[PDB]
RNA sequence: GUACACUACU
RNA sequence: AGUAGUGUGC
RNA sequence: AGUACACUACU
RNA sequence: GCUA
RNA sequence: AGUAGUGUGC
C-alpha cells in the first residue's frame, strides 16, 4: 500500500499497514510484542492519553493458540488457534505492550 | 473449496453407513468438482457464470422477440453460453481425464444444434474446455473461441477432491457392492491371447514335484483353478470365492492364535546396549583374525594417501626450465648410501641438460610445433633423441634412459625391486593393537601440524574469484569457511596433487619403454618420476628442514642433499581410473569439508580438513569395508530395536591396510557406544495443526548429539547425514573382475549347493526356512486379488495397452535396446579368430586361450554375447519372429523354449561387496516381459506397493503416511483420553492421570535376506493359477514356461574358467569344481534362486499380501485389548517400511514392541520371505524407505551424494556438454533440499572440472576473457566458455537456458523505459522499439549478436507468430572433432548386413529413398519389421553410433580432451555456416575468427525484437520465469521449521494436439488422419510448418547444396529431413515427476514459483514472495504471446486484504469511513484502488464481494439472486407441533399429513427430470424432519421412502415406485448385509 | 528416437 | 542385466 | 619401419 | 589399434 | 614397490 498518511488520535494506520510485527492474528504475539516494533506507529501532535487515543482499534476477540502435550512415547505438543475471551482484543494486546 | 461445505461433505462422509448412499456421495463430489472448475473458468475468462439455462433462455437472451411457439429447441442444457460477433458459442465444462466424453457431447450438442443453425441466421460454435485434474491442462475444442482469449489464467487444485475420493474409497474398501457401484462399465476380457494350451505342463517334472508338495484337496483346487474360464462363467468372481470360503477356517484360526500371541509376549526384545555392542565386538574380532593375517608392526602399511608433499621455496624461481635443472642437481647431490641410492643419482644424471636451456627449449618449442599443427597425429616420422649436455633428450620432459650412465645391475635393482617391472591370506593391520592405533594416531596429528599452516599465497582461484559473490549473499559464513579452506595447506596440498597427476596422466601417455619422464606442478619442491593403464611414478619433494614432509604412509626415505634435503616416495602404481577420481580430488574436498561443517559453529575446521583430507583421496578398499557397514553398526546401535551384535559379529569385516583405516575403526567402534548412549536426545519440534495440513513438524534442532568423525557436538540432520554420506565418498569400479568373478560365482554356487541337499519340502506350518504356509498363502492371495481386480474392471485392457501386447515387437523399447543379451549355438570359428588376433598382438607387442578351455571341458555350453537389437534383428531376418501383435508370438516362445540360459558378470559398484547382475537370452526376456506386465499393472491398482510409485515420488508417499500418522495419534487420544482429560479440571489426579490411554509409534525400516535367492518359488504358481483376468489355456503357458524356468542353467563366464584352468593348484574346497563336476561343464542347474531383479513386481506383490497378513494380525491383537490401530506398509521389491500407530491402555509399550517385531518376523517368514534381524531396526522417528528418509513428517535426503557427483563422469564431447550434464548434478541436489550456499559451491565446482579439461581455467592457454569484449567469464556466453550466470531459482527452474534468460532480462531492466518497469516481460519487450543501439555496451552488443546470428536465424522477421522455442534448439558451438576409429563390430549380424549393404551393386540408394519417402521413421519406431530392419541398417551411417557400441572408459576421454586441447580440432566452417552463407581451427583462433566476424554484422532495434520474440515470447515457461524474476516482492524471513515435498506443476498449461507425437508424425507423412477426428491437430502442425517456413528453409538448404554440389544428393537430404522432424516433434509433444523440497506445499503454478523463490535465496531462512503482477500466460509454446493479462488478481487481493485488515485490527464503529478513506485516496501495488474497485464493479464476480459491496452504495437484486444459486442451503419450517414447508434454491416441498396417515406432498421445482427429482428429495429430507413416516400405503410415480438403518438411523429420500422395487431387489440379494426395506409412504406431486 | 551421466531397488 | 526414474547432448 | 604431447603457475 |  | 585377494591375478 502506498497511501498518505492516516492520523487517528496518536496512531498511524498506514504504518500499522507497512508494520511486520503487529499485523498477526494471535492475542500472545502482539502482547508479548516490542517497544520498538510499537514506536513505529505514534504520531500524536497532542493527546493526552493513551487509552483515549487507543479507540481506533478493534474490539473483537482475536484466535489465540493453546498447545497440549499428547501423551506418547515419542512426547510432543500439538498447538493450534482459538477463540480468546471477551478480554482477548486488540486493544488490550496494545495496552499491555504499552 | 469453501471450507466449510469442504467440512459438510467432510461430515457427511463420516456418517455413511450405506452401501446405497456413497454413491450418492461421489456423484455430489463429481459435480462439486465440475461446478469449481466452472465457477474458477468463468472467473479468469470474466464472463458471467451461468447454470442450467435451456435453449429457449438463450434464444430469447439473444433475440428477445420471437415466441417459442415459432420453434422447439430440444431440451439439452449447455453449462454455460456466450454471444458476441453474431455468433453463438455453446460452452460445455469437463473435469475428465480423457477426451470420450468431450467427443461424444460434442457430437450430441452439434447434431441437435444444426437444425436451429440455419432457422434463426446464426452461427453455434460448440465449445468444450476439458481439465485434466491430476495435472492441470486445458483441451479447447474451438479453434475460433481460442481467438477471442488468446491468454487464459486458471490456475486451480484438485486435491482436496482427490483426498475425499480416496479416503472415501478406503473407507468402504473391502464392500464389494460400492465397488460394483463404482464400477465404470462390467468386467470384460479381450480377445485370447493364444488358441490352445500347453499340454505339456501337466506332466512336466517341476509340476509333479509341486503336485506331489501338496495334500490332496489343494491339488484338486489348483487343477481346477488352472482351468477355471472367467468368461465362460456367470460370475468371474466364483473361483476366488470358492478357495476363500475353502481356506478362511485355517486363515481365521491362524490370524487369532497370533493376535493371542500379545499376551504370551514379555517386554524383552533386542535392544542395543554397550553390553551386546561389546561381545559382538570381540565375536568379530576372532572371525577376522581367523580370517585374515593380522600384522603388528608398523611398516606393513599400505599408502593412506598415494602422495607425500612439502611447501613451496618462494626463493627458487617456478621456471619449468630451472626447476628440471634444480631437480636433477638435486638429485645427484644425494648424499649418503642407501639401497636405491645410485640409480637415483643415475636418474639425476639421465635428466641433466647441464646449463643448455636455451637448446632444451628451442628443440622441444619445434617439436610441440610439429604436433599442433596437425588435426591427426603425425604419421611416419620417427623421433631421434638430442644429446643435450648429460641427457637424450627425447621430447619436453622425456629422457632416454642411457646404458652408459647407470649400471646394469643398479638398473635391474630398480625396475625389479622398486618399480615392480618382473617382480596366503590377505594381511591386514591390527585395529585393536594399542600401538597400531596409536601410530596411527600420531599420523593423523603429525599431518594435522603440517597441513593446518598458512600457504603464504593469495587465496585467489577459479572458484572462489567467479562465484564468491554468489556463495557469500547466499550465506557468509560459507564464504568464510570457504577462505579458510583456501588460506591453508590442506587445499595446497590436495590442489598441488590434482594438478600433478594431470600432468602425470598426460605425460604417461606417449611414455615409451625405455624413457622416463618428469612432471611438475605449480610447487616448486614437489616433482614425479613417470618410470616406463597402470601408470607408474613417484613423488620428489624437496625440503629445506627435515621432518618437514608431509608422509600419510607413503614415503620410501629421506635423504639429505644440497642445499636442503630430498625426499622420494615409494613406486606407486594406479590405475587411469583411480588417478582420475585423484585429479578430481579438491572438489570432493571441498564439498566434503564445506558440508561436514555447514552451519555449525562447534566443530573445529582443521579437524574436519584432517579428517576429509583422507577420505577423500582413498582409492583402495580399506575405507569402502569401513563406509558402507558405518549406517548399520551406527543406526542399529541408535535405534530403539536391532541386532547390532548379531552385524557386527556376522557381519562387520573391516579390512584396515592402511593407518587411516585403523584411525577410522577407532572412530566407528567409539560412535557405536556413543550413539546408544544418546539415543533419549532426540526431541520432536512442536507440531502446529490445522485441520487441513501440518505445519512446523519434524525433530528441534538442538545440537545435543555427539559428532562421529571429529570432535564436536551435532544435530540429529547432521548425525545422519555423518553416518550416512562417507559412503558415497566410494570410487566406483574399484574391484577386479578377477576376484569378483569368482566372488559371485562362490555366493551363488554356495546358495544352492546348500539348497540341494538341505531344503527339501516346500510348505510348511511353523515358519520354517524356505517354506510357505500353503492355506494363509492361498486364502491371502484370493483377498487380494479379489479386491485388486474389484477395483478395476477393464484391467486386462490396461495391461494390453500400457504394455503393448496387440502391437509389434519393434515398438517396445526394452527389445530394442542396445543393452547386452546372450545367445546360444555353434559359435566356434569368431572365438578362434579373436583368440588368434589377440594372442598375434601379443606377440608384436611382446617383440619389441580359448581352445585349452574348450578341449579340456567336454560339455561346454558354448554361446556368445550380443546387444538387444541385433538380436532381435537376427530373428527377424531369419523369420523365427514376425511383425504379428507380440504376445502371440511370446505365448508361442512359452511353448517352443525349454532351455533358459543366464550368465552373469559384476555389477563394479562402490559397494565392498559387489552384486551380481545375469544376462540372459533374448527369449527370457520376452516371456519374464508378459509375466512381470502381467503384475507391474496389478502393483499399480495396491497403493501398499512402491515400484509401481513412479522414481521419487515415494519420497512424497513417505510424508503423507507420517501426516495421516500424525493425525490419527492426535485424534485417537484426544478422542479416548476425553473424559478423563475433562476431569482433571494435587495428589488425587496423577493416579488418574496413570490409568489413561497411551500413544506408541513404532517404524520398522526393515531388509530381507536374499530377496531372489532364498525365495521359494512354487508360490508364484498360485500367484498366476488364481489371476481371474487370464484364460485358462494362458495361465496353462505361463505356468509351463516358470516350469522351465526352474530347469535354468547358469553358465559360467569364459574369463571365469580361463582364470580356473591357469590356476595350477587344486583349490581346497572348490565349491566351482563341485557344482561343475570337476569342471567338465561351465553350466549349473540352478532352481530356486531366480537370478536378480527378473522378478520384481511379483515377489513385490506377494510382499504386499504378506503385509496383509500382518496388517490383520496387529489389528487382531490390538482389539483384543479394545485400542486403536493404523498400520501403513510400504512395499517394494524387499526394502520394506512398517509404521506402526497404537493406542491402547491395557499393557505396557515394551510387551507390544515385542509382539509386534516378533510378529513381523513371523509373518515374513510365512511366506517365504525372511526378515534381515542384522538390518532391520526399530525406531520412533526415524522412517528410512529407498536411501530416503522421514524425520518426523519433514522429508529427509542425504543431498550431499547429488553434491558429490559434481565432478563425475561426462560424456567428454566439448566444453559445453560437459558443464551441462555437471549443472544437471546440482539441480538434483536442490531438489533434495540443498541450502543455496552449497548449491553455487556445486556449480563452481562443476565450471572448475569442466574448465580443467580444457585447459580454460584463467590463465590457461584456451582462456576466452583475453579475445572477447568481457571484463570476467560471467560476460561470456555458456556456449563460448563463459560461466553461469542466474538466479538459483531460475538455473532450477529452466536450466542452461537461464544464462540467455538472465542476460535478457538485465537488459529490460536496464534499458526499458521507466514508466514501464514495473510491468509484465511483454509490456516491456513491446518497448523495444523504443530502444537506441548507439549506447549499448560493446559486450552487450556481442552478446546480442551471439543470440541474433549463432543462436537465431538471419532471414527470421520481427512480424513473425511461430518461430521455433529453445527445446527446438541445439546449443553447442564449440566442440572438438576427435579423429577416432570405429571398432571392431565384428561380432554384430545387423553389422555384417550392413557392411554387404555397403558392397552390394548400387544398393545403398534404395535404403535411402525408403527412408526419405517414409520420414516419420527418422525420429520414432516404425509399426512393422521392415521400418525396423532399415532403420537398424541406417544407424551405422552415424559414426557415434558405431562409437558407442565400442566400449570405452571415461578416463582415455579424459586424457585425450586434454591433451588435444592445442590441435586444430574446430571445424570452423560449420560455425560460419551459421550465418552469413580452411580446414581445422584451435580454440584461440576460433575465438579471434568469430570475434573478427561478429564485428563487421550489425544490429538494430529489428534484431533486437527479433531476439526477444524467439527465446522468451514463444515459450509460455519463459515468459512466467522472467515475470517472476522481474516482479517479485520479497517478505518476511523466517526459518524452515516444518519442510514439505511438492511436485513441480508445469508451466505450458494449454495444449493443442491431443494425439501421441509418433502418430501425428506418421499422420503428417501422409495427408489421411488414420485416428479420431486429426482434423485439427494436421491444421495446426501444417500452420506450424507454413508460418515459420521450415520447409522452404529446408528446400533453400537442399537447393544451395545441389549447387554446390552438382549431383543429385541424399545423405544431406536425410540429415535435413530428420532436423525437420526433429523440429516437429518437439512441437507437437502431447508428464515429469520433479518433487521438491520447500518450506510449504505449493499446490498451484505461482505458489510454486513462489516458493522456489522464497527458499533459493539465504541458507539461513526462507521468505514469502509475492508478486506484482499476473505471472503466466497463455500457453502456445512456440507462438508468440503480444498480450498482457488484465490486472483482477490485484482487485481480488486488494479488497481481500482491505476488508480482512479492516474487520481485524480497526475498531468496528469506524470501519465504513476507513474503506472509503483507503478506496478514494490509497493504491495497491502501484495501481489505484479506486481502479480496482471499478474493476470488480464491472467484473462478472460481484458476488464474491458482497460484503465490500455494502456499506458502499454498490449493490444490487440480480447479485443476491446471482449469489442465492451458488452457495445454496436448506431452509426447514413449521415446528408447530400440520403442513410443513422446506425451501431451498428453486427447491420447495409441501407435506400434509397427521401423526399416522400422510395426505398428499407437493414439490416444487425448477426442470422436472428424474434426476434432480431425487436430488432435491435427497437435499430437502436431510434437515429437520419432523418425524419418522411410520406407517406404509399399497402403491402403483413417485413416493417417498425411508430404509432402516441400525441403532435409530434412517435414509429420506424420494424414489419411483419402479426403483422401489429395483432396489429391494437387489438389496435382496443373496447375501451377509441384514436386509432393510424401502417401505414407501405418501404420495410425491 | 539415439548416446551419456546420476540416484535407487535388486 | 533387469527395474523405477531424472537430466544432458544430437 | 614408425607409432607426435598436456601443465609451464603468485609458489 | 593405426599410417607408409 | 603398487593394486587386488581368507582363488594363485595385474
Ligand atoms: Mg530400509
Ligand atoms: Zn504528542
Amino acid at each position: 500500500f502506498e497511501g498518505p498518511p492516516i492520523k487517528t488520535g496518536l496512531l498511524d494506520l498506514t504504518e500499522l499497514m507497512k508494520s511486520q510485527d503487529l499485523l498477526n492474528l494471535n492475542y500472545d504475539n502482539i502482547r508479548n510484542s516490542n517497544l520498538i516494533s510499537f514506536s513505529k506507529l505514534i504520531c500524536c501532535e497532542g493527546s493526552d492519553n493513551i487509552n483515549d487515543g487507543l479507540e481506533f482499534l478493534s474490539d473483537d476477540p482475536m484466535n489465540f493458540t493453546e498447545g497440549e502435550a499428547i501423551h506418547s512415547t515419542p512426547i510432543f505438543n500439538i498447538y493450534y488457534s482459538k477463540r480468546g475471551e471477551r478480554h482477548m482484543t486488540y486493544r488490550n494486546a496494545i495496552k499491555l505492550l504499552i | 473449496m469453501d471450507y466449510q461445505e469442504y467440512q459438510q461433505f467432510l461430515a457427511r462422509i463420516n456418517t455413511a453407513r450405506d452401501a446405497c448412499v456413497a454413491k450418492d456421495i461421489d456423484v455430489d463430489l463429481l459435480m462439486a468438482r465440475h461446478d469449481y472448475f466452472g465457477r474458477e473458468l468463468c472467473k479468469s475468462l470474466n464472463i458471467e457464470y451461468r447454470n442450467d439455462v435451456p435453449f429457449i433462455d438463450i434464444i430469447l437472451d439473444i433475440r428477445p422477440e420471437v415466441d417459442p411457439l415459432t420453434i422447439d429447441a430440444p431440451h439439452i442444457t449447455p453449462d454455460n453460453y456466450l454471444y458476441i460477433n453474431n455468433v453463438l458459442y455453446i460452452i460445455d465444462y469437463k473435469v475428465s481425464v480423457s477426451n470420450e466424453s468431450s467427443v461424444i457431447t460434442y457430437d450430441k450438442y452439434y447434431e441437435l444444434t444444426r437444425d436451429i443453425s440455419d432457422r434463426l441466421s446464426i452461427p453455434i460454435e460448440i465449445v468444450i474446455i476439458r481439465i485434466d485434474p491430476v495435472s492441470r491442462d486445458l483441451h479447447i475444442n474451438s479453434d475460433r473461441f481460442k481467438e477471442l482469449y488468446p491468454t487464459i489464467v486458471v490456475d486451480i487444485n484438485f486435491n482436496q477432491f482427490f483426498d475425499l475420493k480416496q479416503l472415501l474409497y478406503e473407507k468402504f474398501g473391502d464392500d464389494e457392492e460400492f465397488l460394483l457401484k463404482v464400477a465404470h462399465g462390467d468386467f470384460t476380457l479381450t480377445a485370447p491371447w493364444c488358441k490352445t494350451g500347453c499340454p505339456e505342463f501337466w506332466k512336466h517334472p517341476i509340476y509333479k514335484e509341486f503336485k506331489m508338495s501338496m495334500p490332496v484337496p489343494e491339488r484338486r483346487l489348483f487343477e481346477e483353478s488352472v482351468k477355471f474360464n472367467a468368461y465362460e462363467s456367470e460370475r468371474w468372481n466364483t473361483n476366488l470365492v470358492k478357495i476363500r470360503e475353502y481356506t478362511k477356517k485355517d486363515y481365521s484360526e491362524h490370524i487369532s492364535k497370533s493376535a493371542k500371541n500379545i499376551f504370551l509376549a514379555s517386554g524383552f526384545y533386542k535392544q542395543p546396549n554397550k553390553n551386546e555392542i561389546s561381545e559382538g565386538w570381540t565375536l568379530m574380532v576372532e572371525r577376522v583374525q581367523d580370517q585374515r593375517e593380522i600384522s603388528k608392526s608398523l611398516h606393513d602399511q599400505k599408502p593412506s594417501i598415494h602422495f607425500i608433499w612439502g611447501a613451496h621455496n618462494p626463493g627458487n624461481s617456478n621456471n619449468a626450465t630451472f626447476k628440471l635443472i634444480l631437480l636433477s642437481k638435486s638429485l645427484q647431490s644425494i648424499k649418503g648410501i642407501s639401497t636405491y641410492t645410485e640409480a637415483f643419482k643415475s636418474l639425476g644424471k639421465m635428466m641433466d641438460i647441464g646449463d643448455k636451456a636455451i637448446e632444451y627449449e628451442e628443440f622441444c618449442m619445434s617439436l610441440k610445433s610439429k604436433a599442433r599443427s596437425s588435426w591427426k597425429q603425425i604419421m611416419n616420422k620417427k623421433l631421434e633423441p638430442k644429446q643435450i649436455n648429460n641427457a637424450l633428450v627425447l621430447w619436453e620432459q622425456q629422457f632416454m634412459i642411457n646404458n652408459d650412465l647407470i649400471d646394469k645391475s643398479e638398473k635391474l635393482k630398480l625396475f625389479k625391486n622398486f618399480c615392480g617391472i618382473g617382480k596366503s591370506k590377505p594381511k591386514i593391520l591390527d585395529f585393536d593393537d594399542a600401538n597400531m592405533y596409536l601410530a596411527s594416531l600420531t599420523m593423523m596429528e603429525q599431518s594435522k601440524k603440517i597441513l593446518s599452516k598458512s600457504n603464504g599465497l593469495k587465496p585467489d582461484n577459479f572458484i572462489l574469484n567467479e562465484f564468491g559473490s554468489r556463495i557469500k549473499d547466499a550465506n557468509k559464513e560459507t564464504y568464510d569457511n570457504m577462505h579458510k579452506i583456501f588460506e591453508t595447506g590442506y587445499w595446497q596440498c590436495i590442489s598441488d596433487f590434482s594438478t600433478l597427476m594431470k600432468n602425470i596422466l598426460s605425460v604417461s601417455q606417449y611414455n615409451r619403454h625405455n624413457t622416463f619422464r618428469i612432471a611438475m606442478c605449480a610447487n616448486n619442491n614437489v616433482f614425479a618420476i613417470v618410470f616406463p593403464a597402470t601408470v607408474v611414478y613417484s613423488i620428489i619433494v624437496l625440503h629445506k628442514e627435515e621432518e618437514n614432509i608431509f608422509n600419510p604412509g607413503c614415503l620410501h626415505g629421506t635423504f639429505k642433499c644440497m642445499n636442503g634435503y630430498i625426499s622420494i616416495s615409494r613406486a606407486i602404481r594406479l590405475d587411469k581410473e583411480r588417478c582420475q577420481r585423484i585429479v578430481s580430488s579438491p572438489g570432493l574436498f571441498l564439498t566434503t569439508c564445506l558440508l561436514f561443517k555447514h552451519d555449525n559453529p562447534t566443530l573445529v575446521m582443521s579437524d574436519i580438513m584432517n579428517f576429509s583430507i583422507y577420505t577423500s583421496l582413498s582409492i583402495t578398499k580399506s575405507v569402502l569395508s569401513l563406509t558402507e557397514p558405518a549406517r548399520y553398526m551406527i543406526m542399529n546401535s541408535l535405534a530403539i530395536s536391532s541386532n547390532v551384535k548379531d552385524y557386527i559379529a556376522e557381519k562387520f569385516s573391516p579390512y584396515t591396510k592402511t593407518l587411516f583405516s585403523v584411525y577410522m575403526t577407532r572412530l566407528i567402534k567409539n560412535a557405536c557406544f556413543d550413539a546408544y548412549d544418546q539415543r533419549q536426545r532426540v526431541q520432536l519440534r512442536d507440531i502446529y495443526l490445522s485441520d487441513y495440513d501440518i505445519t512446523q513438524k519434524g525433530i528441534k534442532d538442538n545440537r545435543e548429539l555427539t559428532s562421529i568423525w571429529f570432535p564436536g557436538s551435532v544435530t540429529l540432520k547432521e548425525y545422519l547425514t555423518q553416518i550416512y554420506l562417507p559412503f558415497y565418498f566410494n570410487a566406483k569400479g574399484l574391484h577386479e573382475k578377477h576376484h569378483v568373478m569368482v566372488d559371485l560365482a562362490k555366493t551363488i554356487l554356495e546358495i544352492e549347493c546348500e539348497q540341494r541337499e538341505n531344503i527339501k519340502e516346500i510348505w510348511s506350518t511353523n515358519c520354517t526356512k524356505q517354506t510357505v504356509n500353503l492355506k494363509i498363502l492361498i486364502h491371502s492371495l484370493c483377498k487380494n486379488l479379489l479386491a485388486d481386480t474389484s477395483r478395476h474392471n477393464h484391467l486386462r485392457n490396461r495391461i494390453e495397452n500400457r504394455n503393448n501386447f496387440r502391437r509389434s515387437i519393434t515398438t517396445i523399447s526394452t527389445f530394442t535396446s542396445s543393452k547386452s543379451c546372450l545367445k546360444i549355438g555353434d559359435f566356434r570359428k569368431e572365438k578362434e579368430l579373436q583368440s588368434v588376433k589377440q594372442k598375434k598382438i601379443l606377440e608384436v607387442q611382446s617383440r619389441k586361450n580359448y581352445e585349452m578351455l574348450r578341449n579340456a571341458m567336454p560339455n561346454y555350453t558354448d554361446y556368445i554375447s550380443t546387444k538387444v537389437f541385433d538380436r532381435l534383428y537376427e530373428l527377424l531376418d531369419k523369420k523365427v519372429l514376425t511383425d504379428k501383435p507380440v504376445i502371440e508370438q511370446i505365448m508361442d516362445m512359452m511353448i517352443d523354449h525349454k532351455k533358459f540360459y543366464f550368465t552373469f558378470f559384476n555389477k563394479g559398484q562402490k559397494t565392498s561387496k559387489d552384486r551380481e547382475i545375469f544376462v540372459g537370452e533374448y527369449e527370457a526376456k520376452m516371456c519374464m516381459y508378459a509375466v512381470e506386465r502381467i503384475a507391474k499393472e496389478r502393483c499399480k491398482l495396491n497403493p501398499d506397493e512402491m515400484i509401481s510409485e513412479p522414481g521419487d515420488g515415494k519420497l512424497k508417499v513417505l510424508e503423507q503416511k507420517s501426516e495421516q500418522e500424525i493425525r490419527f495419534l492426535v485424534e485417537t487420544t484426544r478422542q479416548k483420553n476425553r473424559e478423563i482429560d475433562e476431569a482433571i479440571e494435587l495428589g488425587k489426579i496423577e493416579k488418574l492421570s496413570l490409568g489413561k490411554a497411551k500413544g506408541l509409534k513404532m517404524e520398522i525400516n526393515a531388509d530381507m535376506s536374499k530377496w531372489s535367492a532364498q525365495d521359494v518359488f512354487y508360490k508364484y504358481f498360485w500367484l498366476i493359477a488364481l489371476d481371474p483376468i487370464l484364460y485358462p489355456q494362458e495361465k496353462e503357458r505361463i505356468l509351463y514356461f516358470m516350469c522351465n524356468y526352474m530347469d535354468k542353467e547358469l553358465i559360467l563366464p569364459d574369463e571365469l574358467l580361463f582364470n580356473l584352468l591357469d590356476q595350477k593348484v587344486a583349490y581346497q574346497n572348490d565349491i566351482i569344481a563341485t557344482m561343475t563336476n570337476q569342471l567338465n561343464s561351465n553350466t549349473v542347474l540352478i532352481k530356486r534362486n531366480w537370478l536378480q531383479g527378473n522378478f520384481n513386481y511379483t515377489s513385490s506383490y506377494v510382499h504386499s499380501c504378506a503385509m496383509s497378513v500382518y496388517k490383520e494380525i496387529l489389528k487382531e491383537a490390538i482389539t483384543l485389548l479394545d485400542g486403536s490401530i493404523l498400520v501403513n506398509s510400504l512395499v517394494h521389491s524387499d526394502d520394506n517400511q512398517t509404521s506402526i500407530t497404537i493406542v491402547q491402555d491395557k499393557m505396557e509399550n515394551d510387551k507390544i514392541i515385542d509382539f509386534a517385531m516378533k510378529e513381523f518376523e513371523r509373518a515374513c517368514l510365512t511366506f517365504g520371505c525372511q526378515a534381515n534381524m542384522k538390518k532391520t531396526y526399530v525406531t520412533n522417528c526415524i522412517k528410512e524407505f529407498v536411501s530416503l528418509f522421514n524425520l518426523y513428517g519433514e522429508p529427509f535426503s542425504i543431498y550431499g551424494r547429488f553434491l558429490l557427483t559434481s565432478v563425475g563422469d561426462c560424456a567428454y564431447i566439448g566444453p559445453y556438454e560437459d558443464l551441462a550434464s555437471r549443472i544437471s548434478s546440482a539441480q538434483t541436489a536442490i531438489k533434495h533440499g540443498c541450502p543455496p550456499s552449497l548449491a553455487w559451491v556445486s556449480i563452481a565446482i562443476s565450471h572448475w572440472m569442466t574448465s580443467l579439461t580444457y585447459n580454460m581455467l584463467p590463465g590457461q592457454s584456451n582462456d576466452p576473457i583475453d579475445y572477447f569484449p568481457a571484463e570476467n567469464r560471467k560476460d561470456i556466453p555458456i556456449e563460448l566458455n563463459g560461466v553461469l550466470d542466474a538466479p538459483l531459482s531460475m538455473i532450477s527452474t529452466v536450466g542452461l537456458e537461464s544464462g540467455n534468460l538472465y542476460f535478457l532480462i538485465k537488459l529490460l531492466s536496464k534499458y526499458t523505459p521507466v514508466m514501464q518497469k514495473r510491468e509484465s516481460v511483454v509490456n516491456q519487450i513491446a518497448e523495444v522499439k523504443n530502444w537506441k543501439v548507439e549506447d549499448l555496451t560493446d559486450n552487450e552488443i556481442f552478446r546480442l549478436k551471439i543470440l541474433r546470428y549463432l543462436v537465431l536465424d538471419a532471414e527470421m522477421d520481427p512480424s513473425d507468430i511461430m518461430g521455433e522455442t529453445s527445446d527446438m534448439r541445439g546449443r553447442s558451438i564449440l566442440t572438438p572433432r576427435k579423429f577416432t576409429t570405429a571398432g571392431s563390430l565384428r561380432k554384430l549380424y545387423s553389422f555384417s548386413k550392413y557392411q554387404d549393404r555397403l558392397s552390394s551393386p548400387g544398393g545403398m540408394v534404395e535404403l535411402f529413398t525408403y527412408l526419405l519417402e517414409k520420414p516419420e521413421l527418422l525420429v520414432t519406431k516404425g509399426e512393422d519389421m521392415k521400418d525396423y530392419m532399415e532403420s537398424v541398417i541406417f544407424r551405422y551411417n552415424s559414426k557415434r553410433f558405431k562409437e558407442s557400441l565400442s566400449i570405452q572408459n571415461p578416463a582415455q576421454l579424459f586424457i585425450e580432451q586434454i591433451l588435444f586441447s592445442h590441435k586444430p580440432v574446430i571445424d570452423f566452417s560449420g560455425i560460419r555456416d551459421k550465418y552469413i552463407n580452411l580446414g581445422k581451427v584451435t580454440f584461440t583462433e576460433a575465438y579471434r575468427l568469430l570475434m573478427r566476424d561478429l564485428s563487421s554484422l550489425e544490429l538494430t532495434n529489428d534484431d533486437i525484437q527479433v531476439i526477444y520474440s524467439y527465446i522468451i515470447l514463444n515459450d509460455p515457461m519463459m515468459i512466467t520465469i522472467a515475470n517472476t524474476h522481474i516482479l517479485s516482492i520479497y517478505g518476511s524471513p523466517q526459518r524452515r521449521m516444518g519442510m514439505s515435498c511438492s511436485t513441480m506443476p508445469e508451466f505450458r498449461n494449454l495444449k493443442l494436439i491431443h494425439h501421441s507425437p509418433a502418430l501425428v508424425l506418421r499422420a503428417y507423412s501422409k495427408n489421411n488422419p488414420d485416428p479420431t477426428e486429426m482434423a485439427r491437430d494436421l491444421v495446426h502442425l501444417k500452420e506450424f510448418v507454413e508460418n515459420t517456413n521450415l520447409e522452404e528453409k529446408m528446400k533453400v538448404r537442399i537447393a544451395m547444396n545441389e549447387a554446390e554440389k552438382g549431383q543429385r544428393d541424399i545423405v544431406f537430404e536425410l540429415k535435413e529431413m530428420t532436423r525437420f522432424y526433429q523440429v516437429c516433434y518437439e512441437y507437437v509433444k502431447s508428464h515429469k515427476i520433479k518433487v521438491f523440497i520447500l518450506p510449504a506445499k505449493s499446490y498451484t503454478t505461482t505458489d510454486f514459483c513462489s516458493l522456489m523463490q522464497g527458499n533459493l535465496i539465504k541458507d539461513k531462512e526462507w521468505y514469502t514472495v509475492h508478486y506484482l503482477k499476473q505471472i503466466l500466460s497463455g500457453g502456445h509454446k512456440a507462438i508468440m504471446q503480444h498480450n498482457a493479462t488484465s490486472e483482477q488478481n490485484i482487485a481480488f487481493e486488494c479488497f481481500k486484504l482491505i476488508t480482512h485488515f479492516a474487520d481485524s485490527f480497526i475498531d468496528s464503529l469506524s470501519r465504513s469511513a476507513f474503506l472509503q478513506l483507503i478506496i478514494d485516496e490509497f493504491s495497491y501495488k502501484d495501481v489505484k484502488v479506486s481502479k480496482l474497485y471499478d474493476i470488480i464493479k464491472n467484473g462478472y464476480n460481484r458476488t464474491d464481494f458482497i460484503p465490500l459491496l455494502f456499506r458502499t452504495g454498490d449493490l444490487r437484486q440480480a447479485d443476491l439472486d446471482k449469489y442465492d444459486a451458488m452457495k445454496s442451503h436448506e431452509r426447514v419450517t413449521w415446528n408447530d407441533w400440520i403442513n410443513l414447508t422446506i425451501t431451498g434454491y428453486n427447491r420447495s416441498i409441501t407435506i400434509i399429513g397427521e401423526d399416522n396417515k400422510l395426505t398428499y406432498a407437493e414439490l416444487c421445482l425448477t426442470r422436472k427430470t428424474p434426476e434432480n427429482i431425487t436430488i432435491s428429495g435427497r437435499k430437502l429430507l436431510g434437515s429437520r424432519h419432523g418425524l419418522k413416516f411410520e406407517n406404509m400405503s399399497k402403491i402403483q410415480n413417485y413416493y417417498i421412502t425411508y430404509r432402516k438403518k441400525d441403532r435409530h438411523q434412517f435414509v429420506y429420500q424420494i424414489h419411483s415406485h419402479e426403483s422401489i422395487t429395483r432396489r429391494n431387489e437387489e438389496h435382496m440379494a443373496i447375501r451377509t448385509r441384514i436386509y432393510n426395506e424401502i417401505t414407501p409412504v405418501c404420495v410425491v406431486n
